[PDB]
């Protein structure tokens, strides 16, 4: 479930 | 354009058209799984429902096309091209069979593949709810990022099936291959058993799989063999007992190279570049969810 | 109502009352698990301990039962409804069987699956833990969000059940089918012994399964027969071996059907459909953890 | 204090000296590898060199171990009480085996199990490697976030137990298990031959498993049996071929239940509880991390 | 240095001519993709095809590495040393190849595998294409940090080798251990027919593998034979049928040893490990993409 981890940190450090 | 056109396509367009549009797509599609499940026969018992109402749904169906184009002033290449093409092309099908039914066999028996895809018309459901739709929609602008690591371990998937038919494509050609035992070093017998005969350190272990092939001709016998193999080796199924552990035990002192060969392409393929698929996926989804 | 309600219902949800009743579960549960370990036969060895025993805590049970409704004024439909409405249902089945324990067979010996109802009593540890409460709202608030792929998933294994039932229904009906050998061509015979009948290019390998089957009646016989096998296709459980190779090396020429099938339904459903039916999961659950 | 302890405690923290100390670790645990690699059996071929090296690595080990001690003053109370507990339970247990070797059997048959404790000497390589320690102290700090999780699917597990127990406990206890074919209805028979005797649509299939018990007896014949059986259904090794399609197909008509049971476990256990049990556990790694 | 070189060197640089070389490359290694799957014998059909195919291919890969070495003045330390020096390596060996097809076998048989390194020539097209560069690039700055948690990974696949050729490398090697079942306990006889000879309660069932072994010798024989056992059950493949259950079930009363062994392994290798090495990989790439 890495894949979907790396994701939400993706788009919520992003977004920050 | 056509003086009934306006209202009659913002009727098509209604809510309670299209939830029931919808409610008549998934009882067809239901239609469909019934009749695999009780009545799935060569000799059906009972064909002239699963018939009838094939062709009453296609008459429903093809209904709905008529006043979907009546409504667009009969063009479809303007408004909503994709799902009007597919509607038409499913609907067109559907037609085929109806007058497959009355009036003759039209299509060679060659082809019924295409009868066969009834099944598919449930997609139709993904436009009008707007869940479904979100998902596939998703689905589909995630898959062009997907594109570059899955040919990267497409790729390397062919260069372990051209190694794989070069080595092991004539493992146990003969039907059997021979493993050497530790019998006298581990203690089950004594030395001199050997060298007279009552014991032996080589068994000759039959190589035939349960398809009536030998090891290396079904499972490296050629590219596309090999290639299938591997796939089956790179989602995990019975990689080892099936496919692994013949070869590895086959050879006798050059284990090192089948054990390195399937856990290099278990390691590399399977854990870092299903992973590397599956993340860019799940990565490009959450990309368009926000 | 009652005159006491008031003390008694704020002794119940005493923070001491609470992990005894607690414990009163657990060892519950874990005498229900010794049952099964230390005595599960039809015949039993030591029968009146294990039913004096869920006497025993039938009788505690509807006592704290009991505690609980005479602090809510015995309605239990305005304060904690749910948890109150389990409660009075586990209790209610366990004050049935100590009747069916004492005086008759109150029930059908059909329904016993409702006696079996005892396990789902650890369920009530749930409420007055903290932590693994908070586990099982975020699952429940979770879910929904998941129904959507869950049915684009389902839609796609019922479209593959029908195309299976449709091809793969009939296959090795005989017992036996054949593949094909291309043994002139590699090396293991010479073409002169296949035409004068030495050797032969086919083998009629058996097509029973370990359940007595065919191969087709069994994996693909009806739809739930297929969708089942699509289930454990869709997990990885030897859907090479046992399922697709079997099917893949049936055809002499055309292997790019099965192969397509099976390997179009693994990348598919497998990868991407579970990967985002459990990557919405867990993402809906980090949203109710924050 | 002791007159010698700042320079010698300082002298054994230095690089240099941990360096080696984790180069004579890794000498010993690769000497250990090699033991089991070319000299596995009973009766040993080279069985001086293992004792001797065990036994100069041991002094060694010793020899470190006082050295740690004579620095900090040998209470190892007060400083890395963890570690100096480790370091002397393994040096003490080699010290016994020194003892062993040399002037008697000291311990009982019974326990070698701690004579194999060596394997585990490795482990205090973690502490001089400052990568391994970071990755052994997140895993450290992130497993009691798991423990909730956990819990619950154990919970579940046990239920599935004892639900398993009660239904399946007497699966094929005869050795074989009867299942019903379609033989008439999907052509391979005419029903005539059935009346007559010719055909049959039943096939006793036998339950023996390649351990000599019968189905039920092996999967669910207790609790514990049962609870293992779930097991490798959780981690999904052939829990259809083996562990479910003798029971689905063993009932005629009712084959909901065993296909409900294991499809509702797989569901529930594997993808849900497996996925939260494991995000969960990288959540509180990747805290650790960061 | 070439007096038109820097004129040549823009050549080679020219966006269509890494085009072309690629298409050449792609076309190379289909054509042996080929070889493998309508000509893979050993006395192969088309020979001459394959092999003046190769010719033809090599001495345009050699041309062009020609054209490359001509615009950087022949030095290829300077500029780009790592691609021109695989590509040096694969045209080296494949003029090899060229002189071994024209004029004797040049190398011994021995190392035949360099001549398989045609295939890895498809190594070359990740250079040109700005996607499976970013990709292999990533992997590669990625494959550092997971080194900590492999060697970590691989230090307890070690201890539980070592382990497991010390328990189970003698399991079952007469070929054969018993098991016991509770047919008088469960009902399936009565404890007089024990007693007298007509029952027995155990089962000498057979140890021997499809290998033609032991289970010890072969599952856990010596150190690397374990270390690949756990390899595959680290891959979870047939971990509990065919190498835990016949341990678990070969000890009568001390089951909790290969249960806790197998569950204990499985639970720490598999989830935990090789879960943080995934997510540190993909934690690595997602740095790099970002």
């Amino acid at each position: 479930i890495a894949a979907i981890h790396n994701a939400r940190r993706k788009k919520r450090e992003a977004a920050a | 354009w056509l003086p009934h056109q306006r209202k009659v396509f913002d009727f098509y367009a209604s809510q309670g058209v299209q939830y029931f549009t919808a409610f008549l797509i998934v009882s067809n599609f239901i239609f469909n799984c019934a009749e695999k499940e009780w009545d799935p026969y060569t000799d059906q018992l009972y064909q002239g429902l699963w018939r009838w109402g094939e062709f009453a749904f296609n008459t429903m169906f093809l209904i709905e096309l008529l006043i979907n184009f009546y409504g667009i002033a009969f063009c479809f290449w303007r408004y909503n091209w994709a799902w009007n093409t597919f509607d038409l092309v499913v609907v067109a099908i559907g037609t085929l069979t109806m007058a497959e039914a009355i009036g003759g066999n039209f299509m060679p028996p060659s082809m019924a593949l295409i009868r066969n895809l009834r099944a598919f018309r449930i997609f139709r459901l993904f436009k009008r709810i707007k869940s479904l739709n979100k998902i596939i929609v998703s689905l589909g602008k995630a898959i062009p990022g997907v594109a570059n690591a899955f040919v990267i371990m497409v790729i390397i998937m062919c260069i372990y099936a051209i190694l794989g038919v070069e080595f092991y494509h004539m493992t146990g050609s003969d039907g059997t291959y021979v493993t050497y035992n530790d019998n006298v070093k581990r203690g089950l017998c004594t030395g001199d058993e050997v060298e007279l005969g009552q014991c032996s350190l080589n068994q000759t272990v039959s190589s035939e799989t349960a398809r009536g092939y030998t090891y290396g001709e079904e499972y490296y016998g050629t590219f596309f063999r090999a290639l299938y193999t591997l796939f089956q080796v790179l989602t995990g199924e019975s990689w080892s007992e099936a496919v692994a552990r013949p070869a590895v035990f086959e050879s006798h002192y050059d284990s090192f190279g089948p054990v390195l060969f399937y856990v290099s392409f278990i390691i590399i393929c399977q854990i870092v570049l299903i992973n590397v698929v599956v993340a860019v996926l799940l990565d490009k989804m959450v990309e368009e969810d926000d």
